[PDB]
């Protein structure tokens, strides 16, 4: 079990840790987050009590490296760095334990939740999709935009996913055109899962890693890429049964993550109404259909 | 984006644009079978591709062995369509190619933009007008040279017939429009209209018959007579 500590709290700020919140007070006795599981990626992001604008935070894996948080007064938020001292860091935790100023990651021993949602997300891709190539952990917000979004403006600051577009003749054999129009196989099987992905598990990272960050960080453009890529697959006819079945796994504990009250903009009614009830897959999903019709049975 | 009242001119502007009419592309005879059940058959169709500028048609005759063996027609027929304006298009010389294809219909917009993905400055654009371009085949010539076809064929047409040495194209897109009104609405009358007087002939050459100035006045106003006649008929006014 690993931990995040934090030099200090100056400012008011309602912190995450994966599907956890807490709320510190302005200039409240915290420094930091204990007991975190070691196996996973996690996630610690921020809202600032003042100024809910900007949701913000950081990906990371404690088995790459020793982090913390430190408030930065001139750039105005909590950042992450790497401390390369081993030493100095485990003397710097003991103390904060000892002193019990450290909250506890709370997980039940019964919920995979996290792990549900994170079982094909990997740091490596993480890292190639924000690239910051001096840091190990990875920062995203809440405005950042996409490759494709800069496409239709700063190129470091962006979320390059896989480029994904059904009108464009990386989607579209010339001469197949119909063909490959309303049956998206050729595209899904050849030129995504062979060509770009190789496998079905990169694919399925990037897709659980774009809800994440719509979910955590209000982030449009990643709720854009995780919708296409459920659609880039429901609507292929030709789809591997291990991968349908996996994804009716992922969305279903999408599904059950999400707030209740964050459905009206972090679901679009067109991409899911047609997966679930026209697509070739409308019949492949049955449980996340079954808890999309319980929870958000207006949408449909 | 869409075309509308609006925006009327610009068709008659100096950049190179089509309309595309996709409705009798498929056409059918409903019939019982010795059973009594029912069941369709295809006859002979076309694809309306007009240059509004200009009067060129180019009229690419739908040959029913291009439906043999092929389910969901309806949804065939607009990828058909969008194929075979593609193909047109790479068949011109780039100087003659559009800037723009207007599609009569918005279920027409996504097949032909698909086939068109190789010519992305091309616009492709849907039309809020109710254009009569259904009605070509009530126009004798045309439906004659449709359904004789024994093979797919492409049969150029100018729909204007000289018409572009007297007057405007948007007075000749205006005459057009209201023929082709008036025969979708009552195709007998109209059609009446048209021939009444035997000494008014269609040459060879032409789609229509040649009338004088004057009695193209007259033969209008016979024609809107009709169409707003029928409106109070269909409504109340
Ligand atoms: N379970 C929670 C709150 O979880 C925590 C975690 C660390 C400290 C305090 C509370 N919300 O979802």
């Amino acid at each position: 079990m690993n931990t995040v500590p934090f030099t200090s709290a100056p400012i008011e700020v309602t912190i995450g840790i994966d599907q956890y919140s807490f709320n510190v007070k302005e200039n409240q006795p915290f420094h930091g987050i204990k007991d975190i599981p070691i196996g996973h990626v996690h996630v610690i992001h921020f809202q600032h009590a003042d100024n809910s604008s900007m949701r913000y935070g950081y990906w990371f894996d404690c088995r790459m490296g020793n982090f913390y948080i430190q408030y930065d007064p001139k750039d105005g938020l909590y950042k992450m760095m790497e401390e390369r001292d081993g030493a100095k860091f485990e003397n710097i935790v003991h103390n904060f334990k000892e002193r019990q100023m450290m909250v506890s990651y709370p997980k039940i021993d019964e919920d995979d939740t996290w792990y549900n949602l994170t079982e094909f997300v990997q740091m490596d891709k993480i890292r190639k999709i924000v690239r910051k190539d001096e840091n190990q952990f990875s920062y995203v917000d809440s405005s950042m935009t996409t490759v494709q979004e800069n496409e239709l403006s700063d190129p470091a600051h962006s979320l390059n996913y896989t480029v994904i577009n059904f009108k464009s003749r990386e989607a579209i054999r010339p001469g197949h055109e119909m063909e490959d129009f309303l049956d998206k196989s050729y595209y899904l099987n050849t030129v995504m899962l062979q060509g770009i992905f190789k496998n079905s598990s990169n694919y399925f990272g990037e897709l659980q890693f774009a809800f994440l960050n719509a979910m955590f960080f209000g982030n449009y453009g990643s709720s854009l890429q995780w919708h296409a890529m459920i659609e880039l697959i429901c609507s292929s006819a030709t789809v591997p049964k291990h991968m349908l079945d996996k994804l009716d796994e992922i969305l279903y504990y999408q599904i059950k993550t999400l707030p209740e009250q964050y459905s009206d903009i972090l679901l679009n009614e067109r991409v899911w109404n047609i997966c679930l009830y026209s697509s070739f897959q409308k019949n492949s999903l049955h449980n996340t259909e079954k808890i999309m019709e319980n929870k958000y049975p207006e949408l449909l | 984006g869409a075309m509308n009242s609006s925006n009327y001119a610009e068709l008659f502007n100096n950049d190179i644009k089509l309309f595309v009419d996709d409705t009798n592309v498929y056409r059918v005879t409903v019939h019982k079978t010795f059973e009594g059940n029912v069941a369709t058959k295809a006859i002979n169709g076309c694809i309306f591709t007009l240059n509004p500028k200009t009067g060129h048609l180019f009229l690419k005759i739908i040959h029913t062995s291009v439906w043999a063996g092929q389910k969901r027609l309806s949804q065939l027929a607009k990828w058909k369509t969008a194929e075979e304006v593609s193909a047109l298009v790479r068949s011109l010389p780039k100087e003659e190619q559009p800037k723009q294809i207007i599609v009569t219909r918005k279920a027409m917009l996504d097949p032909l933009e698909v086939h068109m993905l190789d010519f992305p400055n091309i616009a492709i654009r849907p039309t809020e007008l109710r254009l009569p371009f259904s009605a070509a085949m009530s126009i004798d010539k045309l439906s004659d040279v449709v359904m004789k076809a024994t093979e797919p064929q492409m049969v150029l047409f100018n729909i204007y017939d000289d018409w572009l040495d007297r007057i405007s194209s948007y007075t000749a897109f205006s005459r057009l429009t209201l023929l082709l009104r008036a025969l979708k609405t009552n195709e007998e009358s109209a059609k009446m209209i048209l021939l009444s007087d035997p000494t008014i002939t269609i040459k060879s050459y032409h789609l229509w018959p040649s009338f004088t100035d004057e009695q193209w006045i007259t033969i209008e106003s016979q024609m809107r007579d009709l169409i707003l006649t029928e409106y109070g008929r269909k409504y109340n006014v």
